[PDB]
């Protein structure tokens, strides 16, 4: 099985440089080129460059030529993604295998990819508040994006709809996540603030 | 050194799988084809090793009791195209080419190297560095 | 560098039917072409390769057909969980571009009437000095549904926050929340206008 | 039909659910491998030889899935194979190819080549045709099969046969190209080309609208250049075997033909970018004349610069393409044109000899005893036209047809010449040589007849005192005041060149100077010279100046002397046979080149000229010479290896018509200076010659008249017997 894992999610000010890593597996990490692409929220797709993880050598855009530098290690098989935030450059970052020796540019298998903000503001952390009997929990408050939400050990699959992030005028994003019955938990976690907070679900008595 | 004339005999399928690696046995080797005309009418299967330093392909003969070795790369582009075309039509062809997908993808890649200076036959004798 | 052009920029249809969607590049990639599709929130996965070959793996609903300046991705029956954005990609030179990309929606063919439920607690974070009631529209179909309630309808209250889902991947189903949050405390109804109901129905809460 | 997907523990059995889609096979089988049915059995093994089990999988799948599915160029077309399965499957299964190297570039964006300026275009389908245009078929005529002469006429006139044997009679062959890189290549063969040495190899096939020529150095990586109708598709092998398309490096097709490289050397290897130069080459042009031309310049070029390397690596891939596209164009020629001439059927002969010696000697740097080469075309039956010319000698001249008849002479021969034609390249020979001592240059006519009657003469005890009798002509010719002339003449022929609307031949700027032994052309004293006569040719003069810096002047009059050293007296083999006395004992001074000169005399003797101290034969020291650049005149002898000192008698000339009988001829009068520069070698041939010598400067032959000449030079006369004299006058 040919698996690639990024990391993990963060967010940085403008003018910073941000790694990003790709962990590979599955296949010769030495035999098959390295791409990376980017996406804009909303947008579409961006090719970055690419890396020979043998070589070392690396071929860019044009759009990203000074701005970035793509490494690797041939221990522990990652590559590595360094970019210069022009706070144009706030996207979802992905790394993927080239799979024709012969042909440049197929992507056969991708990464889970990793989303990068671009903000001066300061990361803070988010509050879960279970909901009373339709079993979803509310997250509330918190920055940057993303915040994921898993429902016990994932025992549950179907029901399960995890809203789209809002934006509040405070500045914070907000979101819940629901699931509908007609005693379990809501696993949330944050990346960039390190947050996890699991809340049960123990219906009480209304007025 | 060791050589290697291309095949010795196996009268099982076992036999091949558990066989060793002619990569990590020996030094250095020589593909062989066999003294028939037509694979199809002889040849009973192929037996595909991946983790091999130099990954290898057998071609394996039932009546003749033979294993050749022959080129991996060649052997089985060659295979995956004979049963790619486009009037070929199969359920069981679809699981051919499901297997003969991602072959080489965990083993050693390719040479990028540079081939040695000398003559060359033509086909006859096959690729022979020889001037005359 | 060459340019490519995706047409149609944007399509819905329906279960069962023939999507055809078409790719043009600023001169000839001769053989070289990719089909990518990309669900919402997850990464981009491989269908053509070549511009004629379907990877492993890949439903063979997908197929693939072009040469030259000209390429064209057609699935020959649409199922629900084909909802997603396609991209074609240049292959094979030194810049790999790629196209601007067809978002797919898939049009129901029958209306789902959204199940209103209704969430009272502030318990937790009424001693914290806000209080959130969220109103939930949960598997409706068609997309348009607005919110009242019996206040007047203001941003002040966020009730114009509204999270909707992407497309549900088998019923083709959408979900919207309205969050009401008033922070600092200075009837409460949820009203929804849908063609999937007889008149407009009000689930309420009041306290 | 059964796919099944296991998985190894531990080496017993294995742990698996087979899977059978819409068919019955043996289910119990499957306790052994489905071998029984005539379905073939693929199995994946994944083991990591840590002991670690791994994984494993099987599909058994059914046996047709391994079967596959006004010129005329619907008849005979170009038809690439998809696999090796119905093809020739030998060479793939057993290539290294992937494994030890790879054929291909490692990049696979250098794969694709420009297309070149000289390459075909929509308003030149095919090419650039040379000016002296092929002639027209009469409308009257009809054509025979094949190509005959029964008469001496023939010859000088056109003679016109049908093309159809392309049409007819033709053969079906599968072709492997490069170590197994492409998938074969059905095609219809026209013809066949074989050209081996020590240091190198090319192989040319060719057929209706396709030509391989696979082209290998000793010293050098291997190349094929394959041509396909532009229509046509070619598929690399590689790697991946999951892409099913892919074309191996080569330019966009043309309206004709497409192009294809095999082989590296396109992204690095190669010293420029030649590979869009070289792939260019079938589409620049039809005209076969066209190409050879090319080759003809490119060979006198590198013989200029054999000094440094005795391999050109480039040249050689070049002057072999070249040879090679020129039979694919000749053949494609008649396909289309629907006929053929006689002259191209004749020329092609001489020229793949002609070409493939300077090709192998000269390019790869093999041992010139070991050249040889074949030749197999359709359209083409020498040893049929052998014979029948063998017939024809067999029952005065001017040398326009002396040129013709000797060039066909030596284009077709096994080995076996007519004693007529060799009797006919004396006289050629002797007339020129009765020509040149009176005068100091030669038209592009006299050139050609020279050109062809040494070859025959040089072909092959009696043929070989041919060799050496003409190799003493061909020196004897050449001498201060002709070489000069002739190196301008070579000079002037490469400065006016045309490639796109003439012909360049060898035999048009050719002389006795690169038939000859001489190496001491090179010397200071003749290259110097020959920069002062550059001005006696304006034109010359002009193109030299307005290019070529004055050092680079002094270069280019080198390099091409050069030529005149380098062209025979270089090649050992033909000393080795011709003259095996200055090689008889541990002498080294033949292959160091310190005999500057060479002189067959009377059977198992040759003179010598040498600058060292001669370890070796009968040794005259002219001791008037300068001290710093000494002149030995050496007698060499086969079965003595003795070293000895002779004296220089001196005799007197009678008066030029004292004696009808002839007792001096066969000698040669040596002409040399006191700074040690050898300057004319003529021989005394005739009794007029004889007469002419006795001569004050009332003789036509300038160097037996020391007036024209001044204080330094010096004169002795040299016997066949070892026995030198010198002359008072
Ligand atoms: C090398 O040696 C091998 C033998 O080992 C030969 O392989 C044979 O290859 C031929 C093709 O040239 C095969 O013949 C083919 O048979 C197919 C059978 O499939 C049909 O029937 C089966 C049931 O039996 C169904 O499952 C299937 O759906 C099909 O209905 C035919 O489909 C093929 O027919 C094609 O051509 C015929 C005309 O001959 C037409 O009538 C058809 O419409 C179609 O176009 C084909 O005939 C044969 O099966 C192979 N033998 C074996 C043992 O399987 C190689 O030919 C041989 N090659 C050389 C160069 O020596
Ligand atoms: C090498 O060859 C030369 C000639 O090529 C030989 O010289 C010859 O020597 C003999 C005497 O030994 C001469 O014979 C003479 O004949 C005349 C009549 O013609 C007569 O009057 C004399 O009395 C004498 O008998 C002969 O002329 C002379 N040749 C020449 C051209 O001068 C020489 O013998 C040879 N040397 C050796 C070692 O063989
Ligand atoms: C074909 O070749 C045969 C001899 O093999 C010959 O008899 C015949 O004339 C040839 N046909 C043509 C048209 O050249
Ligand atoms: C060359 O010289 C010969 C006489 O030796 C003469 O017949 C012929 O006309 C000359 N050719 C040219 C080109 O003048």
């Amino acid at each position: 099985q040919v698996q690639l894992v990024q990391s993990g999610a963060e967010m940085k000010k403008p003018g910073a440089s941000v790694k990003v890593s790709c962990k590979a597996s599955g296949y010769t990490f030495i035999g098959y080129h390295l791409h990376w692409v980017r996406q804009a929220p909303g947008q579409g797709l961006e090719w970055m460059g690419w890396i020979n993880p043998n070589s070392g050598e690396t071929n860019y855009a044009q759009k990203f030529q000074d701005w970035v530098t793509m490494t690797r290690d041939t221990s522990i098989n990652t590559a590595y993604m360094e970019l210069r935030l022009r706070s144009d450059d706030t996207a979802v970052y992905y790394c993927a295998r080239g799979g024709m020796t012969m042909v440049r540019g197929v992507m056969m298998d991708w990464g889970q990819g990793t989303l990068v903000t671009v903000s001066s503001a300061s990361t803070k952390g988010p509050s879960v508040f279970p909901l009373a009997p339709a079993l979803g929990c509310l997250v509330k408050d918190y920055f940057p994006e993303p915040v994921t939400v898993s429902w016990n050990s994932g025992a549950l699959t179907s029901g399960v709809h995890t809203f789209p992030a809002v934006l509040q005028s405070s500045g914070l994003y907000s979101l819940s996540s629901v699931v509908t019955v007609p005693t379990y938990i809501c696993n949330v976690n944050h990346k960039p603030s390190n947050t996890k907070v699991d809340k049960r679900v123990e219906p009480k008595s209304c007025d | 050194t060791p050589l290697f004339f291309g095949a010795k005999p196996l009268s099982d399928v076992s036999l091949i799988i558990t066989e060793p690696c002619v990569s990590s046995v020996y030094e250095a080797w020589d593909y062989a084809a066999p003294p028939v005309s037509n694979l199809s009418e002889a040849l009973s299967g192929i037996v595909v090793k991946t983790k091999c330093p130099v990954p290898e392909v057998i071609l394996w003969f039932k009546d003749k009791q033979m294993a050749y070795w022959t080129n991996p790369y060649v052997t089985l582009k060659g295979l995956t195209q004979s049963v790619g075309e486009e009037h070929k039509s199969g359920d069981i062809r679809d699981a051919l080419l499901d297997a003969l997908s991602g072959v080489w993808v965990d083993s050693t890649p390719s040479s990028t190297n540079i081939p040695e200076n000398g003559c060359v036959w033509g086909a006859d004798r096959l690729f022979q560095r020889v001037c005359q | 560098d060459i340019q490519m052009t995706q047409s149609p920029s944007f399509l819905s249809a329906s279960v069962g039917d023939r999507v055809t969607i078409t790719c043009r590049a600023s001169q000839g990639l001769d053989n070289f072409l990719a089909w990518y599709q990309q669900k919402p929130g997850k990464a981009p996965k491989l269908l053509i390769y070549a511009a004629s070959t379907l990877q492993r793996g890949v439903p063979s609903r997908f197929g693939g057909s072009g040469s030259g300046t000209e390429f064209t991705l057609t699935i020959s029956s649409l199922q629900p969980e084909d909802f997603a954005t396609y991209y074609c990609q240049q292959l094979n030179s030194y810049s790999l571009t790629f196209g601007p990309g067809t978002k797919v929606e898939i049009k129901r063919r029958t209306v789902a009437a959204p199940s209103v439920f209704i969430f009272p607690p502030s318990d937790e974070q009424l001693k914290s000095g806000t209080a959130s009631v969220v109103c939930l529209l949960n598997n409706f179909y068609p997309r348009e549904a607005k919110v009242q309630w019996k206040v007047d309808n203001a941003l002040q209250s966020g009730n114009s926050q509204e999270s909707v889902t992407e497309q549900d991947s088998k019923d083709s189903t959408y979900s919207l929340s309205s969050t009401l949050t008033l922070s600092k405390a200075d009837v409460y109804a949820c009203e929804v206008t849908h063609q999937g109901l007889s008149s407009p129905v009000t689930k309420s809460f009041n306290r | 039909a059964l796919l099944r997907e296991y998985s190894d523990r531990n080496m017993s059995l294995k742990l698996e659910a087979f899977y059978p889609t819409g068919f019955d096979e043996e289910l119990i089988k499957s306790l052994h491998w489905g071998n029984d049915r005539k379905h073939v059995f693929l199995v994946i093994v994944k083991v990591n030889p840590t002991t670690h089990e791994g994984d494993v999988g099987l599909v058994i799948f059914p046996k047709y899935l391994l079967s596959p599915y006004r010129f005329g160029f619907l008849s005979h077309p170009v038809t690439p194979d998809v696999s090796f399965f119905d093809s020739s499957f030998a060479p793939y299964l057993t290539t290294q190819h992937l494994v030890a190297f790879t054929t291909f570039p490692p990049n696979p964006l250098v794969w694709h080549l420009e297309r070149a300026e000289t390459a075909a275009t929509a308003e030149r389908p095919f090419g650039v045709s040379l000016l002296p245009a092929r002639p027209t078929v009469p409308k009257n005529t009809i054509l025979e099969h094949k190509a005959h002469f029964a008469t001496w006429d023939a010859l000088a006139r056109h003679t016109f046969f049908s093309a159809e044997a392309i049409i007819t009679n033709s053969t079906l062959r599968i072709h492997v190209p490069l170590f197994g890189s492409v998938w074969p290549i059905r095609y219809w063969a026209t013809g066949s080309v074989l050209l081996t040495s020590d240091s190198g190899r090319v192989e040319v096939n060719i057929g209706v609208g396709f030509m391989s020529s696979l082209i290998s150095l000793s010293s050098g990586l291997p190349i094929e250049l394959i041509v396909v109708p532009h229509t046509v598709k070619l598929n690399a092998v590689t790697s991946d075997t999951t892409w099913f398309q892919l074309n191996p490096p080569g330019p966009d097709p043309g309206p004709s033909y497409r192009v294809y490289l095999l082989g590296r050397g396109l992204d690095m290897n190669f010293s420029k970018h030649a590979t869009v130069d070289i792939c260019a080459y079938p589409e620049e042009s039809l005209d076969y004349r066209y190409h050879l031309s090319m080759a003809h310049t490119e060979a006198l070029r590198m013989t200029t610069k054999a000094d440094q390397h005795d391999i050109n690596e480039e040249s050689y891939y070049h002057i072999a393409a070249r040879i090679a596209t020129s039979i694919f164009a000749l053949s494609e020629m008649g396909r289309t044109t629907e006929y053929f001439l006689l002259d191209e059927i004749v020329d092609v002969q001489y020229q793949l000899k002609f070409l493939n010696y300077i090709l192998m000697r000269i390019g790869a740097g093999a041992h010139p005893n070991t050249i040889s080469g074949t030749s197999d075309l359709i359209f083409a039956d020498p040893s049929q036209l052998h014979d029948e010319l063998s017939l024809l000698f067999g029952q005065f001249i001017s040398y326009d047809e002396a040129r013709d008849q000797l060039k066909t002479a030596y284009a077709l021969s096994r080995g076996q010449d007519h004693v007529n034609a060799l009797s006919l390249a004396r006289r050629v020979i002797m007339s020129i040589y009765k020509g040149l001592l009176v005068k100091q240059n030669l038209n592009a006519t006299e050139r050609q007849a020279l050109f062809f009657a040494s070859m025959i003469l040089l072909n092959f005890s009696s043929r070989v005192l041919d060799g050496r009798t003409t190799l003493l002509l061909m020196t004897s010719m050449c001498t201060a005041a002709h070489a000069t002339q002739a190196a301008l003449n070579i000079q002037e022929g490469l400065a006016y060149l045309n490639p796109s609307k003439h012909m360049f031949t060898i035999p048009n700027v050719y002389s006795p100077c690169m038939g000859s032994l001489r190496t001491d052309l090179t010397e200071e004293i003749h290259v110097m010279n020959l920069l002062s006569a550059i001005p006696t040719r304006p034109g010359l003069n002009e193109v030299l100046h307005t290019q070529l810096d004055e050092s680079e002047i002094f270069d280019a009059a080198f390099k091409t002397m050069m030529i005149f050293t380098t062209w025979t007296a270089k090649d050992l083999h033909i000393l080795h046979t011709h003259v095996p006395e200055v090689f008889t004992c541990q002498d080294a001074a033949a292959r160091n080149g310190e005999y500057v000169l060479i002189l067959p005399a009377v059977q198992g003797h040759s003179y010598v000229i040498t600058r060292n101290k001669p370890q070796r034969g009968l040794v005259y020291s002219l001791a008037d010479v300068d001290v710093y650049n000494p002149i030995s005149v050496v007698y060499l002898s086969k079965d003595t290896c003795v070293s000895e000192h002779g004296v220089i008698e001196t005799v007197a000339l009678p008066h030029p018509d004292n004696l009808k009988e002839c007792l001096y001829c066969g000698s040669v009068f040596l002409r040399y200076l006191t700074t040690g520069a050898i300057m004319d070698i003529i021989i005394i041939d005739s009794k007029d010659t004889e007469r002419q010598l006795a001569a004050m400067g009332n003789s036509t032959i300038p160097p037996f008249n020391p007036d024209m000449h001044g204080d330094d030079s010096k004169a002795v006369l040299l016997f066949p017997n070892g026995t030198v004299v010198t002359l008072l006058g």
